[PDB]
Order: C-alpha cells, then sequence, then structure tokens
RNA sequence: GCCGUGCUAAGCGGGGAGGUAGCGGUGCCCUGUACCUGCAAUCCGCUCUAGCAGGGCCGAAUCCCUUCUCGAGGUUCGUUUACUUUAAGGCCUGCCUUAAGUAAGUGGUGUUGACGUUUGGGUCCUGCGCAAUGGGAAUUCAUGAACCAUGUCAGGUCCGGAAGGAAGCAGCAUUAAGUGAAACCUCUCAUGUGCCGCAGGGUUGCCUGGGCCGAGCUAACUGCUUAAGUAACGCUAGGGUAGCGAAUCGACAGAAGGUGCACGGU
C-alpha cells in the first residue's frame, strides 16, 4: 500500500548516496543504472506526498481510490493528478513483480 | 531472510522512483 | 239237420285329445302287446268310410259282428279347501313424513306459579367511548466520519529575498451520516388493563351445576290415546295345481244277441 511506498523512498533517502545501490561508494560516476539520470528523483520523491493525503482505508485498498478521492487527494498534496496516476501505476508493476518472485 | 526482503522492498520503491514502462 | 273234407267274408288292438270341412294314419297321451315292410306333417295318403302299396297268419268262430254292464283314462265347466304367479283397493298391514296429549325407563332444560328459598362460577354477541399498558419515535448517555461537515488542525507541500499567504491530509471534539446502551420527560396505535363510559340483542331469549315444590319443553327411543300419509312384504282379483262336483268321449272285464259258402256220406 502507500503507507510501504514512502518508507521504502524514506528508507532510499536515507541509505542512498548516488542512487546506490550503483556503486555510489566509489562514487564516479556513480549511479549504478549509469546513467542517471537520477534516475529518481525529484518527482518520484513527491510520490510521499500523494500516499500521506491518502486516508488509512485507501491505502489498505487503494482499488477504492476513484474521482472523487483523487480530486481530494491531488488538492491536498498539491499535485494534478498525472505526477500521482503515474506512482500507482509503478506500484501496480511493483506488486506483480513481487509475487512473481518473492 | 529478514535483511533479504528489506533489501528487495529498498531496490522496489528505488525502480518506483526512477518510473519505468509497463 | 246229422257226419267227413274244404273255401269266403271278418279278423290279425282299441281309445282320448288336436288337427282337417270332416274321416283316417304318422305324431301326443290312456290301456295292452295284439304279424312284417314302403307313405304321412307346409301332414300325408283318402272324402263315405276305406289308411294307400305290397307281403304273411286265422276264418264263422271261446278266437266275426252288435248291444248292455264294468271302468283304466282324455277332455270341458263350476264350488268348498291348500300352494304358486300377477295387479288395483283401503288408518286389516309394512313403511316416509307426521299433529295433540299423557305414563313409566334415561338425560337434560326450562314453558306455568315461574311466587319463593340457595349459591358459585361463567357467558357474552353487535356497536360506539375512553383511559391502561402493551408496541413504534423525540429524549439521554456511549461512540462516532480517508475523498464529497465541522471545530482544533502538529508534520510534509507551495508563493516568496523576507514580512505574510496557498492546498489542508493524520489525529482529536461536536454535529451532521451514522452507531451502540437503557430509561424519566415527549408523540402515536391499541388486546380479561378497567367492563372504567355507555347503547343495543336477550336486561333474564341466557350458559352451567347443585338442594328444592305441582304442570312444561326436548332425545317424543318404550307405553296408552286421537288425526293425517306410500305401498307391498303379511291383506283381494285373475291364471295353474290337488281333496269336491257337472258335461262329454273312452282301454279293460263281464252279460245279452246276431255272422257265410263248396264238395262227399246220409
Amino acid at each position: 500500500t502507500l503507507d510501504d511506498f514512502l518508507e521504502q523512498l524514506g528508507q532510499v533517502r536515507n541509505m542512498g548516496p548516488l542512487d546506490e545501490l550503483l556503486q555510489m561508494m566509489p562514487g564516479a560516476g556513480k549511479m549504478k543504472g549509469l546513467k542517471n539520470i537520477q534516475v529518481d528523483e525529484k518527482q518520484l520523491n513527491h510520490v510521499e506526498a500523494i500516499i500521506k493525503s491518502m486516508t488509512v482505508l485507501e491505502k489498505e485498498q487503494p482499488d477504492i481510490i476513484n474521482a472523487s478521492r483523487r480530486k481530494r487527494i491531488a488538492k491536498g498534496s498539491g499535485t494534478s493528478v498525472q505526477e500521482v496516476n503515474r506512482l500507482l501505476k509503478q506500484f501496480d508493476e511493483m506488486k506483480k513483480m513481487m509475487k512473481q518472485m518473492t | 531472510l529478514f535483511l533479504l526482503t528489506v533489501c528487495t522492498t529498498v531496490l522496489v520503491s528505488g525502480w518506483v522512483v526512477l518510473g519505468w514502462m509497463e
């Protein structure tokens, strides 16, 4: 859920240098992908604000988040709307990859 | 095992931040 | 005529009833055995009178005919008596459906006096009226809202060099939305809550039981009595049948009489 997504971005900022993993310790580059470009991010990080605006119910069941709920979340994070819709699509592909492996 | 799980989670978060096509 | 030897006729069962215009037979019955065969029942062969045809036995006669007597039986009509079948006719009789009244057997209830004396319980139907208390709400406490209440909104977010604003989520009140807990105060509907307000139907038409006083009603199942109703089982007419009678035909037994011819001898 979104409470877990923020924790992953929060732990990335906590333990991440030069987008490590990606040879952060040598530091030259260094971006692990290459790359970088960051790769993420000055906007993926905001990702934290969108999940923060959600309720406890909305976080536990993201399938309940529709038009009237989205419009409320966007106004509380000062977003729109395409940036939040991007974060949720990325999270959907993550759980598909998590259940398939470990 | 727990440590491994944590690492995996972190990786997933990083990927999300990067963004990528479906 | 008396004797000897022959032949003919007759005969070799009859009767009753029906039928046929009769007279017969075949058939049915009555008496007996008393020759044979062809015909006879939509009757058939006849019509005087004889069964048609054909054949065998006996012969004038105790064994041929006639008549009286006796009487097995056929038929018909009528009465008294018994049985069977069928139908009217009716309070003899079975039975519908019954009116009135009373007696005993049983229950019961109430009609008269229902006076009068006793009591308990119950009823108990219609209709309206009402409160009760039985249910449904305000109310109250508790709780109580990511996004589309609110109050208070830490922390992230934005505008900005600052002073000051923007978006307003988590959380926590109260209140919407609700939720839970019980009950005064508040609304609403009402059951033996009261029959408390009353009317009508019986205010005694009752329901029930018990102690009672002469009729009563009811089961009128039984008794007596009187009056109605259907028809046959038990009653009356016709038919058949037995003990009765009349009529008319008649087997059988028995009595009285009548029935020929040829030749030879004399």
